[PDB]
């Protein structure tokens, strides 16, 4: 045999890095220490087939790392050293700091006299790197403590995707999945570097090319992705909407739209109301005083029943499709070329290749991530591509869709569990102060009087009731509703999000912060503020694998430990391969993974840390009383625990949900204790509990569907690679969302050779049908109120059509599309300065990743093999800019912005060229954000020293992809 | 014997192969710095049996040709390294007659390493300056003998790395070359009749690396 593996037990796992969700094989030494001896790919996994990129292939070095935390550490106020302490001391004292802060800050009623039952004195950050069961438990622990300031990776990552696609299609998630990429006829990779940041995805991209697909990369830089594509086009950072607006105009002029799809399945035919207008960069209903729009001005014209009027002939001048044609008339090739820096020839080449998928039996897909999301127009960037895809009929089809490439292994999951300030688990909103009763909460859901509109959100009362039964099983839902904290109706939602949490922290408004599996000292935009602001905390709890720039912010650059009062608790956690649970990948595949090695040293799984912490808080309240104890005392944690520890299996079964009594639902009858077989069988009357209605169907009486390793497929399924028996995906194992839009009104595939679903005899074969009903009887977008793909989307903060605005720091002084330079409602912090055509900062600044490092590099800067390949922060510049500034390849340079400066190694490359903007050459400076002051030696610090704390008015995502900088030789 | 077919028309320079080699053998990391390139380690060494070389070629239009070369021992059918080592001491360099693997033993310490490196037309051998042992890719002969793929072959996501019997790999190489030419008209196979690691280059192999072919 092989000596190395001869005395080791084999277990399956799922990669702890990106949301591809590659399968691992872990080899663990059979007895003694019980450490991992080998980690490599799972050859039987249907996504990676045993392949791993360098991050996955090096998990052994991460897991069996001699720099990992071993035991809890305590930093007393003003101290310059850590003190090793017991878990008993660490958790006991943290429980006291929570209780003390909660008791002193707890608010029953706000200024307006409305019940809010919250503490605004504690914030939490993290984490998409925790298991789905841990993320769900964590959120409910925090909410039982009365927290509203609850955030994680999603805010500063794909937060714009959720409303962008929900507005467009009804859901915020990636529409298709990785395997499906192989079915595409044209793959547009734009605002994405998928060959570096989702590497196993290129298995399926290249299989698409094997079958005749055109591969297009549109990126300011020529990357490792660009090297394998058929068409490469440059684009200036922040010029996406002009490029996409130009493609809309191109599709409409040349009649490359899928007419029948557009007419039947989009809101093309809907009559917009008389109060809608746009002139000179501003929509109707603009309120300049309050920096917001009166969205009521964008309402549709309704019939007597309240159903939006439709002209099926598409001739009415206020038809969505005619207002669309009129809006994007301004986006001619000359104007788009002049503002993007992309030649008219390159625009035409991309436009022609992509818009060819307007043909019914041809599928085009978009792969995008942070190059689109991390902007002041992040939501509108994505809206524009959603609209393009609806025009070409690419939504719901194999090789089509909007593939929003999620980041972390479980960021899909962590968003699903409501680790954001505006959402409970399952995208049920956090109540505002005016939602005084469960009844009023439920009243907010719009109804539809259209007999073809499923309007599936009408079932929300069942999900909210079943969620409240999961947490508070002995209370009536309408009673337990009063246990959970509410946000103020009077405020912009962005008041409760990441950037404003750091602004409030900088003004002393926070006593306590959980940095739970995040490194905000490096990952948060405008990092110098974040590093100062954490100085204003009385206490900080950091839960992570290694000591880091957040845990040890107090001994960071230019900091005096003697002057910093912050009490810090470092709690070392287990790595992915040392624990059991599920992680939801980009395609919503919820995959179960197992324990290989025992926990390293005295490290603990997050599940156990948060549960023992909460138990100490609960027992403190049971002894000495305090502020509104009921939500803490009454929380059902019995169902989270087995053999004195966190039970991923039991939690997963509660998240699926079970009957609290004998129940009759949907014609069937259920015994008390049975698992809910799907969210179809949840009730509003208290008969059912379910931690997350999306998980209903994931863990039934049949067993853990997330643990299925079945690659068998029907011939229909196998033609497109659904793999519906491999793990489980929400909702109810629908692998391609909106798949009713992939067939005509009789149920016949547009592309029978790549059918997603087909009506045969009297049933849908292939994928699970997304919305029940015979062919032609239902609008295909069942999560939309009206049932249509929204070309016109009036729910978005800065308008129902995307419109070009320049980045808040931009290299141009005049918008060629209007007299509005910037997003007229952009999230900004008053007094914070922006370099708009400032000669001190004349270069475009952008930040991005390399294949070999992960996030802030907290994990990968500890891994010698990844440091080997990418040892130091670098600065990528053109030969033209290198010559202008007298920088040679390999020289030390200083990159500076209004907010900070750092040193990096110049990489002078032909892979970057000037952007000719209005006939003038504009230079860019590119930086990886993977480096931090702690490790390694000469590695450098975070690119987030330079980035602005401003961005998207929908989601508050920072504009980390387009700002302004200077670069000087050192 | 066994053969690799390395189709560089599919290489994303992910360096999965470079890490997988080191994880499988538990090889140490070099002390590296950025000198104006993503390439690192900059060269093969006694502790690096495979590195991915990065080369930028000028192209008139917006982009470039970015040429990626995951370098390893070619495990030559008639290896000159063996011919040269065998003048000083047979057993320093031996051949697995089942797999085709060319294997350096710890006896390379007691031969002219300088001369053995010079014998290689692909400049593959590297010397440990302390022990004077020669080290290079060993075809993961370990894994192949136990019916497993080499670590770098299994880890490769793109279909660049292929491995199996010489007849199936030569057949694959000819079929793939014809397909690749539709996109890369200047595509060629590296010394296909002389080695067991057959690279498909998308253009002039010497643009990938000066010793890409003999
Ligand atoms: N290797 C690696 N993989 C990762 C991660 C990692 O750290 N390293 N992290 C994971 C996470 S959390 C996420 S969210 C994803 C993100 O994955 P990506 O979004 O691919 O990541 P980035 O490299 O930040 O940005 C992608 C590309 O956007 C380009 N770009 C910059 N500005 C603009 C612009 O204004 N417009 C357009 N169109 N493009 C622009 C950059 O040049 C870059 O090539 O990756 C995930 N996977
Ligand atoms: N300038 C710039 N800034 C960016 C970005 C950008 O492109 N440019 N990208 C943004 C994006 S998309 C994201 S997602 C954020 C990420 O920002 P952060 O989340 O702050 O990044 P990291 O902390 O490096 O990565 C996640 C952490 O999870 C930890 N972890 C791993 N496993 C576990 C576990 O089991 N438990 C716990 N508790 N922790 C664990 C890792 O050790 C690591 O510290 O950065 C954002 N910041
Ligand atoms: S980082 Fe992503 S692509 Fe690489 S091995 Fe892990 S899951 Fe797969
Ligand atoms: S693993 Fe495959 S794709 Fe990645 S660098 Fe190596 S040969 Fe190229
Ligand atoms: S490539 Fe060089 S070291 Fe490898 S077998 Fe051939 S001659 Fe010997
Ligand atoms: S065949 Fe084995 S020893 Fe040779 S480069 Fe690949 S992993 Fe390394
Ligand atoms: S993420
Ligand atoms: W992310």
């Amino acid at each position: 045999e092989l000596q190395k593996l001869q005395w080791a037990k084999q277990t399956t796992s799922i990669c702890c890095y990106c949301a591809v969700g590659c399968g691992l094989i872990v080899h663990t030494a059979k007895d003694g220490q019980g450490r991992a001896v080998n980690v490599e790919g799972d050859p039987d996994h249907p996504i990676n087939e045993g392949s791993l990129c360098p991050k996955g292939a090096s998990i052994f070095q991460l897991g069996e790392n001699d720099q990992r935390g071993t035991q809890p550490l305590y930093r007393a106020p003003f101290s310059d050293t850590w003190k090793p302490v017991t878990w008993d001391f660490a958790l006991t004292e943290i429980a006291k700091r929570i209780k003390k802060t909660r008791d002193a800050s707890f608010t029953e009623k706000n200024a307006a006299g409305d019940l809010v039952n919250r503490t605004e004195a504690i914030a939490s950050f993290g984490s998409a790197a925790m298991d789905n069961e841990e993320c769900w438990a964590y959120g409910n622990i925090l909410r039982s403590l009365g927290l509203v300031y609850i955030e994680h990776q999603a805010r500063i990552c794909h937060s714009p995707t959720v409303p962008a696609l929900a507005e467009s299609f009804g859901r915020g998630a990636m529409t298709n999945h990785w395997n499906d990429l192989a079915n595409s006829d044209c793959i547009l990779i734009m605002g994405s570097n998928a060959a570096e940041n989702h590497p196993i995805a290129f298995k399926w991209v290249l299989r698409a090319k094997d079958k005749g697909a055109t591969l297009i990369h549109v990126d300011p830089r020529f990357t490792r992705t660009s090297a394998r594509c058929d068409v490469y086009a440059p684009i200036r950072s922040g010029a996406d909407i002009p490029f996409l607006g130009g493609l809309i105009k191109y599709i409409l002029d040349n009649k490359l739209y899928f007419t029948d799809y557009v007419r039947e399945y989009t809101n093309a035919s809907l009559i917009v109301g008389e109060k809608f207008s746009f002139k000179d960069g501003l929509f109707s209903g603009y309120d300049a005083a309050n920096k917001k729009y009166d969205k009521s001005m964008w309402a549709f014209e309704l019939d007597a029943n309240g159903v939006p009027k439709r002209d099926p002939a598409l001739k009415h001048p206020r038809c969505v499709i005619n207002l669309l044609k009129k809006h994007y008339e301004r986006y001619n090739l000359d104007k788009v070329a002049a503002i993007t820096g992309t030649s008219k020839e390159q625009l035409q080449q991309v436009y022609k290749a992509y818009a060819a998928t307007g043909k019914p039996d041809k599928a085009g897909t978009i792969m995008y991530a942070m190059g689109w999301t991390q902007h002041s127009v992040g939501v509108q960037n994505i809206r524009a591509m959603a609209m393009i895809q609806l025009l070409l009929g690419n939504i719901g089809v194999a090789g089509g869709g909007v593939n929003a490439l999620r980041g972390e292994s479980n960021v899909q999951g962590s968003t699903d569990q409501g680790l954001l300030a505006h959402i409970w688990p399952g995208y049920n909103p956090v109540p505002n102060s005016k939602a005084a009763t469960l009844e009023l909460y439920n009243a907010a859901t719009p109804q539809s009087k259209d007999p073809m509109s499923v309007n599936w959100w009408q079932n929300r009362p069942k999900y909210v009731a079943s969620y409240l039964k999961a947490l508070y099983p002995d209370e009536e839902p309408a009673a337990a509703y009063d246990y959970l904290p509410r946000i103020d109706a009077g405020r912009k939602l962005t008041d409760y999000f990441w950037l404003n949490i750091f602004e409030k922290m900088d003004k002393g408004e926070f006593k306590g912060l959980f940095a739970w599996g995040m490194n905000p000292a490096c990952g948060g935009a405008n990092a110098n503020k974040n590093r100062k602001a954490m100085g204003k905390l009385e206490w900080l709890v950091n839960v992570n694998l290694f000591e880091n720039e957040t845990s040890s912010f107090w001994k960071g650059p230019g900091m005096n430990p003697a002057e910093i009062g912050t009490e810090v608790f470092f709690l070392p956690c287990c790595v992915s391969i040392e624990k059991e649970g599920s992680v939801a990948n980009s395609g919503r595949w919820m995959q179960w993974r197992y324990r290989g090695p025992k926990p390293y040293a005295e490290t603990k799984p997050d599940g156990d840390i948060m549960l023992d912490m909460f138990k100490k808080v609960r027992e403190l309240y049971a002894k000495e009383g305090g502020a509104y104890p009921a939500p803490i005392a009454k929380l059902n944690i019995a169902d989270w625990e087995e053999h004195n520890e966190f039970s991923p299996t039991k939690v997963a079964k509660l998240m699926n949900g079970y009957f609290l009594k004998d129940t009759e639902v949907g014609g069937k009858q259920f015994k008390k204790g049975q698992q809910v077989p799907s969210f179809a069988f949840l009730t509003a009357d208290g008969s059912t509990c379910s931690g997350n209605w999306l998980h209903a169907g994931s863990f039934t009486d049949a067993g853990n569907l997330m643990a299925r390793r079945d690659k068998t497929q029907t011939p229909e399924q196998a033609r497109i690679g659904l793999f519906p028996n491999w793990s489980f995906c929400w909702p109810v194992n629908r692998r391609i969302l909106y798949n009713r839009a992939s067939v005509d009104k009789t149920g016949k595939p547009w592309n029978p050779a790549k059918a997603v679903i087909e009506w045969k005899d009297g049933k849908w074969v292939g994928d699970v049908v997304d919305g029940g009903g015979d062919p032609g009887t239902k609008h295909p977008f069942i999560m939309q109120t009206h049932g249509f793909g929204a070309l016109y989307g009036p729910g978005r903060e800065e308008g129902p059509f995307p419109e070009h605005y320049e980045p808040l720091e931009c290299p141009v002084s005049k918008n060629p599309f209007s007299k509005q330079l910037h997003n007229p409602v952009a999230f900004q912090i008053e007094g914070e300065k922006k370099a708009v055509c400032d000669p001190r900062y004349p270069f475009i600044g952008t930040t991005y990743r390399v294949t070999e490092h992960w996030q802030t590099g907290l994990m990968t800067r500890r891994c010698a093999w990844l440091v080997e390949a990418e040892p130091q922060i670098f600065c990528e510049i053109s030969k033209e800019l290198a010559k202008l500034r007298g920088i040679g390849n390999g020289d030390t340079v200083k990159v500076s912005s209004l907010r900070g400066a750092l040193e990096a190694v110049a990489i002078v490359t032909e892979r970057i060229r000037p952007f000719k903007i209005e006939g003038v050459d504009v230079h860019m400076v590119g930086l990886p954000w993977h480096y931090g002051w702690m490790v390694p030696k000469n590695g450098g610090d975070t690119a987030n020293l330079l980035t602005p704390s401003a961005g998207d008015p929908n989601t508050g995502i920072p504009e980390t992809k387009a700002f302004m900088v200077d670069v000087r030789k050192v | 014997g066994k053969m690799f077919f390395v189709d560089l028309s599919r290489c994303t320079a992910c360096r999965g192969c470079q890490i997988a080699c080191k994880q499988w053998k538990n090889l140490p990391a070099e002390e590296t710095r950025n000198t104006g390139s993503h390439q690192n380690p900059p060269d093969l060494s006694y502790v690096t049996l495979k590195t991915v070389r990065f080369t930028e070629k000028s192209r008139k239009g917006p982009g470039i040709d970015w040429l990626f070369f995951p370098e390893q021992c070619r495990h030559c059918v008639e290896p000159p390294c063996k011919g040269q080592a065998d003048v000083d001491l047979e057993g320093a360099v031996v051949k697995d007659e089942t797999t085709g693997a060319v294997l350096f033993t710890e006896l390379t310490a007691k031969v002219d390493g300088e001369s053995v490196r010079s014998a290689c037309p692909y400049d593959i051998p590297r010397i440990d300056p302390v022990t004077k042992r020669l080290s290079k890719c060993d075809m993961c002969n370990d894994r192949v003998q136990n019916g497993l793929l080499p670590a770098c072959v299994k880890t490769c996501p793109t279909g660049t790395m292929n491995f199996g019997d010489e007849q199936e790999m030569l057949a694959l190489a000819e079929k793939r070359l014809a397909e690749v030419k539709k996109t890369y008209p200047g595509a060629v196979l590296g010394d296909p009749n002389d080695v067991r690691v057959v690279y498909l280059f998308t253009r002039d192999p010497k643009d990938f690396y000066e010793h890409a072919v003999a």
